[PDB]
Formats: C-alpha cells, structure tokens, sequence
C-alpha cells in the first residue's frame, strides 16, 4: 500500500493550491484520509478528514478556505485551498492516522511554496579535497549547490553508493532570495587519485539535474 | 476546538536514560482510545509508534511504550538511544454526530545529551569557475562536533569580517550524535582577488583552531 501527493510545487500568492494523494495497492474508499500540513521547522497541523463515509470535517481555521474531496474512478483524495498567502508554505501530507486503528498510511509529503517569484535552477560548483592531504588520514570535500529557487534540491553521492560520512545542509535564503546549501563528505586522504567522487544534485522545479565530478585540485 | 497539551516542548536526555513525554487531553478522546504516538526524525514524515493509547506498532522497538489514565497520555522511552533523536507529537481524535476532529500535540524535541566533541575544520577556497562567474564563495566546515555552540569568524588578511557570511547546521547525527556547521563566506570576484589570506577561525571553549589559505596557492 502507497500514499502519493501530487500537484504543489510553486504556487503564486491569491491562487490555490489542488493537491492529489492517489492510493496504489488499496481502494482510496476503504478508508477515511487526514490532511496535514508542516510549515517549515514548524510543527503539525491538522487541516481536514474524510470519512470512509464521504464527509469532510475541517479543522476551525482551515474551514473557510479548504474543500476536501475524494474521486473513487481515479482512487484520489483532494485537497484544494484557495486565497494562499505566505504563512501556506509547508509540506502537505495526506495520512489515514490511525490514532486507534491499527492501520496507519502516510504519503512523503509535497512541499507547496508560496512566492510569486520564478523557477531558479541551481549552479554546482566543486568543494575541492587537497591533492596532498592537510587533515590525516581523512578528507573532506563537497559540492556547493548555489542560487536556486523554489526548493528543495536533493544531493547524493556516486549515485547513491556513497552515504556514510555525507552531510547535505539544510539550505540558506540568500540576500537575493535564493537558496544556497553545500553537500560535503569525509573520504580516506588516501582514496583520492583512485575512488572518483561525484555529487548529483537534482532540482526537480526546475527539471534540471546536475552530476559533478570533484577532483582534487 | 480539541487540543492535546504536549510537555515538555524538549528536553535533553543522555544515551541509556528513561524519558517521559506527556500529552493531557482536553477532552474525553473518542472513546478514551484515539490516542497515537508519532516521531519525525530530520527531513522525513512523521511514523507512528504507537496507537490505541499502547499498542505498540510490530515495526517499532519495544523501548518505546504508551500509556493513559484520564486525560494524561504518556510516552515513555525505557533507555534512550542516539537513533531516538526526533521530535515526538501525540494525536487525538475526537469523535460525534457532526464532529470529527484531530489534534496533535505541539511536539517535544528530544536532544542527546554526548561528550564534548571538537570539530574537523576544513576550508575551502572558491572554484575557478565560480570566480569567472563574478562571485566568490569560501566556505568553512566544522565536522562531527559538541556542544552546538561555537563561535566561527573570518578574516581576510587579518581583518575581522561583519554581515558577509551566513551559518548553516545540521541536525544531530542518528549514530553519533554530533553536529555539522558551514560557514560561507560570500565576496564579489573583485574583492576576493584584492586579498591573499582567508582564515576561518573556530572557537570553543579554551580551544580557538584557525585554518586558512593564500589565495592562488596549492
């Protein structure tokens, strides 16, 4: 059994959002479904529930804006939430909870931003290790992921094979009002003129991927 | 209108020690049974744990445990471990003819509390492409450290820095337990290139470790 969201992504102030939560493995009418939300760093936030019944159920402050319906021919359930302001931006889930049944099901999420500005694809530039070490036994090195928008970015190492030692931070909101974040990894000091090290950065808003070789300087 | 009060908002606890999270329900829940127990760890969704005030999720380890009596609902962790760093929600659902609500708790941050830890300092100088580009980035890493509190300033030949650069951390490692900091330094190509020595300064407690470069030499 799966949880999908589809839609979200960028969204412009004053419009809505449509969002999609489609059930693979299982009938969408078999259970009843929550939406919640996450503003960034934030806590969680019930917005609706629909009855394996059919009925919609909104939380106080979500009421007059929030409609929340299901299609069984598709098998989805919708979320649609008109007037979005700033205070909007979070990942949105769709979750049956399971507060006292044994079943629970949630999706991964969709992260809608709020923002009236466009879809900036990242520039990838090489955090570069010495050639000659200057730290041991161990290196660091990365890639700096720069001046993108809307997120998120996600990075990986030698395209998944390379997971230990790797810390992807979270990104900053630059003066500019793009995002920036550096992915770095320690390697054995050794291993570098041998093991080839390649960061692959992906910014699905903007359909871009970029693979980066990074070399000792 | 259901509120479920989470206590405390977080706490500190070290690897082994028993921890008690408390939820008071401001309401009969449901049938005083829809109760959970979710954890987020850092960039996932939440999961449950438990359900049904004590049902212990077949997925989850038999540290975890939940209990109810009135309005307070418990979680307790028997003997913490590093991979329990995560924020925990309690959710209630209150059911009626027209009402069928939910609400979780405002969540409880559980830190690991570990020994001090000092930082693998590293710099990095701006690639050559980025510098054609017109912009400089210099950035200064500080790996697998504790506490969180340190102090990273830079200097451009021995001139302290102000409002040029920007902190990014990650959050505490599932396995160890430690931190990682960035500190990016951003100048424009121009003045990147009117300067030779770049030093990232790390200061924590007694100890100050600087690591730095001359621009152009390797």
């Amino acid at each position: 059994v799966q949880l999908v969201e589809s839609g979200g992504g960028l969204v412009q102030p004053g419009g809505s959002l449509r969002l999609s939560c489609t059930a693979s493995g299982f009938s969408i009418d078999s259970y009843g479904f929550s939406w919640v939300r996450q503003a960034p760093g934030k806590g969680l936030e019930h917005i609706g529930y629909l009855t394996a019944g059919g009925r919609a159920f909104y939380a106080s402050w979500a009421k007059s804006r929030s409609t929340i319906t299901r299609n069984t021919n598709e098998n989805t359930v919708t979320l649609k939430m008109n007037s979005l302001r700033a205070e909007d931006t979070a990942v949105y889930y769709c979750a049956k909870l399971g507060s006292g049944n044994p079943v629970a099901i949630w999706g991964q999420g969709t992260l809608v931003t709020v923002s009236s500005a466009s879809t900036k694809g990242p520039s990838v530039f090489p955090l570069a290790p010495s050639s000659k070490s200057t730290s041991g036994g161990t290196a660091a090195l990365g890639c700096l992921v720069k001046d993108y928008f809307p997120e998120p970015v996600t990075v990986s190492w030698n395209s998944g094979a390379l997971t230990s030692g790797v810390h992807t931070f979270p990104a900053v909101l630059q003066s500019s009002g793009l995002y920036s974040l550096s992915s770095v990894v320690t390697v054995p000091s050794s291993s570098l003129g041998t093991q080839t090290y390649i960061c692959n950065v992906n910014h699905k808003p903007s359909n871009t991927k970029v693979d980066k070789k990074v070399e000792p300087k | 209108d259901i509120q479920m009060t989470q206590s405390p908002s977080s706490l500190s606890a070290s690897v082994g020690d028993r921890v008690t999270i408390t939820c008071r329900a401001s309401q009969s829940v449901w049938r005083n049974k829809n109760v959970a127990w979710y954890q987020q760890k850092p960039g996932k969704a939440p999961k449950r744990l438990i359900y049904a005030i004590a049902s212990l999720y077949s997925g989850v380890p038999s540290r975890f445990s939940g209990s109810g009596s009135g309005t307070d609902f418990t979680l307790t962790i028997s003997s913490l471990q590093p991979e329990d760093f995560a924020t925990y929600y309690c959710v209630g659902h209150y059911g009626s003819e027209n009402d069928a609500y939910y609400a979780f708790g405002q969540g409880t941050k559980v830190e690991i509390k570990r020994t001090v830890a000092a930082p693998s300092v590293f710099i990095f100088p701006p690639s050559d492409e980025q510098l054609k580009s017109g912009t400089a980035s210099v950035v200064c890493l500080l790996n697998n450290f504790y506490p969180r509190e340190a102090k990273v300033s830079w200097y451009v030949d021995n001139a302290l820095q102000s409002g040029n650069s920007q902190e990014s951390v990650t959050e505490q490692d599932s396995k160890d337990s430690t931190y990682s900091l960035s500190s990016t330094l951003t100048l424009s190509k121009a003045d990147y290139e009117k300067h030779k020595v770049y030093a990232c300064e790390v200061t924590q407690g007694t100890t100050s470790v600087t690591k730095s470069f001359n621009r152009g030499e390797c």
